[PDB]
């Protein structure tokens, strides 16, 4: 089987990076070489092979890549990380049935602070006709991922119709994108003119809030 | 070029059966060992099979042993594997994929085909819109989408402008629900000036319920 460590891998671009796999028990076919391989999942993508046979890079990938290894123990190195490498990195055995994979190793580019452009839609009245309407709050493309979303309605702090949906680093400015979404039936939104949502984060000093005033046409 | 195409999943029951297939293009399919991989929603990866080139020589891990089955027809360039017997725990994205002759296992992945398996029932997506009235334009730039609303079993997929609007589309994960529902929303951010003559339009599609929606967003 296999173990991979770290499971986090916090790294500016230009670093280096290791990400190592222990096999349970030493890995080797036919002496056929020992089988190790390595995948890239970028985000949104099935993963992809950079190197096998523990250090045979595959056609394609740049040579930043290199693979070593001996007995149990086998590592990647990305001498200078670059932002296209991002994503879930995992070893893969080959030599022993059952064919085992790493559980995965997230490395993130690490990049300066950004805020989070905050926005609110309240709901259209095409779903409040339905009945329950959902007022959506983004916090557009900001970095670290530490943020904080509070609802509040008039000034009531809703500790329940509300939900999170954050995405994977952005490659093109390694940032990442959260969406709270506060689920209302008609009455409750109804009954209330103004709702807020209160954003905080890192590269936020003074706690964002962002509001509304309720309508109909 | 080289690549593999998986279909034939979607909703199926605890106890029951699907085929899924993939067909090979770009490439001598009979002179190759064949693979089905998986990946559960936890993002852990899996084998679940490999076959020989003739047919006859093949292998799964105890946990898909005897349940499942991977067959090939090289007269069409197809690989499938036949799942009966599914366990909610068989719910994932599966993958096949094919190798190198000098020693690797998985160099070419195709697509993946999602496997639900559960009691749940196929239900439509409600394609919301995010109306930008003034409360999000800050200057030259606002924030806009369709709120996919109450769907299962997954995937939906979202376009704009039918691939017209790439850069700046932020289509979020699916989240699900309490009511058993998932639901996500697609944003793009725009500038403000845009409006009007760029006509912006989402085009959601869920396939497991035959529903393809469109919808145009604006001011
Ligand atoms: C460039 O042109 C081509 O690539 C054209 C295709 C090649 C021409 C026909 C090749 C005919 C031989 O095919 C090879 O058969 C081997 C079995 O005899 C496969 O190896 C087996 O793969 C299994 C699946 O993973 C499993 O690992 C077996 O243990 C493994 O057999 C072992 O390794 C062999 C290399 C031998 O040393 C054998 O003694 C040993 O038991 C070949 O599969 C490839 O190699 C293996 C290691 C794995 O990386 C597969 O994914 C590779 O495809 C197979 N060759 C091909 C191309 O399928």
């Amino acid at each position: 089987l296999m173990t991979q460590i770290p499971v986090s891998l916090p790294v500016s671009l230009g670093d280096q990076a290791s990400i190592s796999c222990r096999s349970s028990q030493i890995i080797v076919h036919n002496n056929g070489n020992t089988y190790l391989e390595w995948y890239l999942q970028k985000p949104g993508q099935s993963p992809q092979l950079l190197i096998y046979k523990v250090s045979n890079r595959f056609s394609g990938v740049p040579d930043r890549f290199s693979g070593s290894g001996s007995g149990t123990d086998f590592t990647l190195k990305i001498s200078r990380v670059e932002a296209e490498d991002l994503g879930v990195y995992y070893c893969f055995q080959g030599s022993h049935v059952p064919f085992t994979f790493g559980s995965g190793t997230k490395l993130e580019i690490k990049r300066t602070v950004a805020a989070p452009s905050v926005f609110i839609f309240p709901p259209s009245d095409e779903q409040l006709k339905s009945g329950t309407a959902s007022v959506v709050c983004l916090l557009n493309n900001f970095y670290p991922r530490e943020a904080k979303v509070q609802w509040k309605v008039d000034n009531a702090l809703q500790s329940g119709n509300s939900q999170e949906s954050v995405t994977e680093q952005d490659s093109k400015d390694s940032t990442y994108s959260l969406s709270s979404t506060l689920t209302l039936s008609k009455a409750d939104y109804e009954k209330h003119k103004v709702y807020a949502c209160e954003v905080t984060h890192q590269g936020l000093s003074s706690p964002v809030t962002k509001s509304f005033n309720r309508g109909e046409c | 070029e080289v690549n593999l195409v998986e279909s034939g999943g979607g909703l199926v029951q605890p106890g029951g059966s699907l085929k899924v297939s993939c067909v090979t293009s770009g490439f001598t399919f009979s002179d190759y060992y064949m693979y089905w991989v998986r990946q559960t929603p936890e993002k852990r990866l899996e084998w679940v099979a490999y076959i020989s080139q003739g047919g006859d020589i093949t292998d799964y891990p105890d946990t898909v042993k005897g349940r499942f089955t991977i067959s090939r027809d090289n007269a069409k360039n197809s690989l499938y594997l036949q799942m009966s017997r599914l366990k909610s725990e068989d719910t994932a994205m599966y993958y096949c994929a094919r190798g190198l002759d000098d020693g690797a296992w998985f160099a070419y992945w195709g697509q993946g085909t999602l496997v639900t398996v559960s009691v749940a029932s196929t239900k439509g997506p409600s394609v919301f819109p995010l109306a930008p009235s003034s409360k999000s334009t800050s200057g030259g730039t606002a924030a806009l989408g369709c709120l996919v609303k109450d769907y299962f079993p997954q995937p939906v997929t979202v376009s704009w402008n039918s691939g017209a609007l790439t850069s700046g589309v932020h289509t979020f994960p699916a989240v699900l629900q309490s009511s058993g529902l998932y639901s996500l929303s697609s944003v793009v951010t725009v500038p403000s000036s845009s409006l009007g003559t760029q006509t912006y339009i989402c085009n959601v599609n869920h396939k497991p319920s035959n529903t393809k929606v469109d919808k145009r967003v604006e001011p």
